[PDB]
């Protein structure tokens, strides 16, 4: 939900590296883990 | 053994000999049969240790 | 029919039996997801928060080191910013599990730091650069400071790296729980327990508590064996939390003192070289919240039966085949246990 | 010590124990070879004799076909000798187990036979050879004769080939018996039963009959399971013997009649082509002698104990650890059973 009720707000989306999770020095997930977009309420 | 990615692995051609192996997919809609693979186990010819001279 | 044992007539065909089987599979998966969702979201939240917090710590420490370079050694900037940025970039890459050598980080840091110190602070006035880099280690100009920082930061960075990997593997196994495919026999038993009563024309009859118990203890015989390893995982994580913020934040003081130490012997050094050339609170709350789920795998069949519609009284209930007055009475699991054993060994070896 | 249970003192070290173990291995292998030698030589002799007898039959049949070509169709020689020799060479190669196509033998025979018939018998007077070879099959000049010979000879040649393959596989499994390596536990038990009495200073004491029985039934638990399949092998071979000499020897009459048949329509054929272009006794004695060894695998531990030095009275004997007054009381095998199952199915399908 947009944290700010009136004006510029925020919306977050998480993307974890757990399917599968790296083990014994496996290469970690490539790119970004969080996504943020500006919203107007 | 049956694998999660639909594969039939045979380690030794002894406990599972030749045959017409066929893959069949089953669903709530219907069933579908794949083209049967003719898996034949072959034994290569192996001579013998020499005998004594007559 | 191949699932619904036909005692009398029946209101359902074979295709309706397949529909009931698929709905049984989906209902079981939904119940497992509902059981695992709270713990999954707890560990996901904590993994994300700790990752961002460690990145904040690394950024703040790089900023503090850069600021103290700007303030105390303006003659070493802007080259100081380059090697500090490279050092803390490699720091973050190591924290996030990349193959980085800590000794190599510190050694490249001092290798880059010594030539600018020599050219700007000791002998004011690029091709000779490698001779200075070699003399740095050959003459041990920084004394014991490089090995001190090496151990100081390796000890904390390794425990942090293993903490993050442990959180991620817990997320992985909790994700595995709700996708556990079961036997065909269990599919048919769940179909009988949940739906086969509808084939006999009953509308609101629920299965017996004891029948749910026998069915659940029937197909969860493998999943319950994970409980020992999950408990050991929880306890080993508790062993590990009982470290990296203080070290990275004192790095600037250590580097400043090392620069003073090198400047102390400038007389001999210049001539020889001229000739020669709230975190702990968060992990505590996380462990105290994680200990509330130590019974997760052992209480799981109890959850499935206590959240499915069942006749607890075992009176006027469905026993899988008839309405009774009283009731009569690995590969994926192996991978879960393998990864739990691996992470538990890795945990226990650290502390 | 790791084999000799030291109850009192001991007269032997660990190296002497290893020597006793290797001598136990050699003694067991020698006993198995002595048990298997009579049957091995029987099957080897019969395989060799039947091979030579079949080769004699094939040579005599080729000679008879060549003689009837010399006598009845001199115009077809010497080309007739070439295709007859190639045909019977491929016959023998098929009998001896080589990948030869029977239909291809007959078809190449008639393909080679037709052009010389056309050039020397029908139209007297190298590049046009292939047009005649194609016309042979395109116009079906030989009628049903090729398919008649095809089935006639395929039926006999397949049973003879499988007879020889069965003899060879029997040789193989009987050869494997005396090379059967055993478990390490059995090695130590045989060392105790045969030699560990010498480590306790006893000179002529023999092991108890019951102790030999328990040891042998201990390490031959796998070998005894072969007995069912060996019995089925013997009986299936008996099923098969209850055929090829008469066929190969009547081949000349069949070919002569086919040549007459082709010459019968020469009028139309020439114009169209000009425009277009004691054995049975031996196998019976072999089966009757082979049925005397049907108990070979079941009587094998009895043989090992009855041919090893043992105290049959079970009085004043060695029990593996002490001298008593009275006694208290596999991958290669899988391969043997697999090949026996295969050859038995092949046998039963033939007859
Ligand atoms: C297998 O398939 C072949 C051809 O694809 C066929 O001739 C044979 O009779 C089949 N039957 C089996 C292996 O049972
Ligand atoms: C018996 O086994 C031995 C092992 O060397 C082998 O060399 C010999 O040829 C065998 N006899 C056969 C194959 O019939
Ligand atoms: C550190 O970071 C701040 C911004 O967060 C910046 O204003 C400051 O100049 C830096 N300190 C230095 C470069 O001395």
């Amino acid at each position: 939900a947009c944290n700010v009720r009136c004006g510029r707000g925020w919306q977050k989306r998480s993307r974890t590296c757990t399917n599968p999770a790296p083990l014994n020095g496996g290469a970690f997930c490539e790119g970004m883990s969080v996504q943020k977009i500006t919203c107007t309420a | 053994d049956t694998r999660a990615d639909h594969n039939l692995i045979i380690r030794q051609a002894r406990l599972s000999d030749s045959g017409n192996y066929t893959c069949m997919a089953a669903n709530i809609v219907a069933k579908r049969r794949s083209l049967s693979a003719t898996v034949v186990v072959y034994v290569n010819g192996g001579w013998s240790s020499w005998t004594e001279w007559s | 029919l191949q699932v619904c044992l036909p005692k009398g007539p029946t209101c359902c065909s074979r295709k309706m039996e397949e529909k009931y089987q698929l709905t049984a599979r989906l209902n079981m998966e939904q119940l497992l997801q509902s059981a695992s969702m709270e713990l999954k979201f707890l560990i996901i939240q904590n993994a994300a928060v700790f990752q961002e917090a460690f990145e904040i710590v690394v950024r703040h420490a790089k900023n503090y080191t850069n600021a103290m370079f700007k303030n105390n050694y303006p003659s070493l900037t802007p080259q100081a910013f380059e090697f500090v940025g490279e050092f803390f970039t490699d720091v973050s890459l190591y924290i996030l599990g990349s193959d980085i050598n800590v000794d190599d980080m510190v050694n490249e840091l001092f290798d880059s730091l010594f030539p600018v110190i020599y050219t700007q602070m000791m002998n004011p006035g690029l091709d000779i650069n490698e001779c200075l880099r070699g003399a740095r280690r050959d003459l041990k100009v920084f004394g014991s400071f490089p090995k001190l920082i090496m151990t100081q930061v390796s000890k904390s960075l390794q425990v942090t790296r293993i903490f993050l990997q442990a959180l991620n593997l817990g997320i992985e196994v909790i994700n595995t729980t709700d996708h556990l495919k079961f036997s065909k026999d269990c599919g048919r038993m769940l179909t009988r327990m949940w739906y086969c009563s509808y084939c006999q024309g009953l509308m609101m009859v629920k299965p017996c508590g004891g029948y749910c118990n026998v069915v659940m203890q029937g197909c969860m015989a493998g999943v319950v064996e994970i409980d020992k390893y999950w408990r050991e995982y929880i306890l080993s994580l508790e062993e590990l939390v009982n470290d990296m913020e203080n070290v990275l934040l004192g790095l600037f003081s250590t580097i400043h003192d090392s620069i003073q130490y090198v400047q102390k012997n400038g007389g001999k050094l210049t001539t020889t070289i001229g000739k020669l050339c709230t975190l702990s609170s968060r992990r505590r709350e996380l462990i105290q919240k994680l200990k509330s789920f130590i019974n997760f795998y052992s209480a799981l069949p109890g959850y499935i039966c206590s959240h499915s519609p069942v006749a607890e009284n075992d009176t006027l209930c469905w026993n899988g085949q008839e309405l009774v007055e009283r009731y009569s009475q690995e590969p994926v699991v192996s991978q879960i246990i393998d990864k739990l054993k691996h992470i538990n060994q890795l945990l226990r070896t650290m502390s």
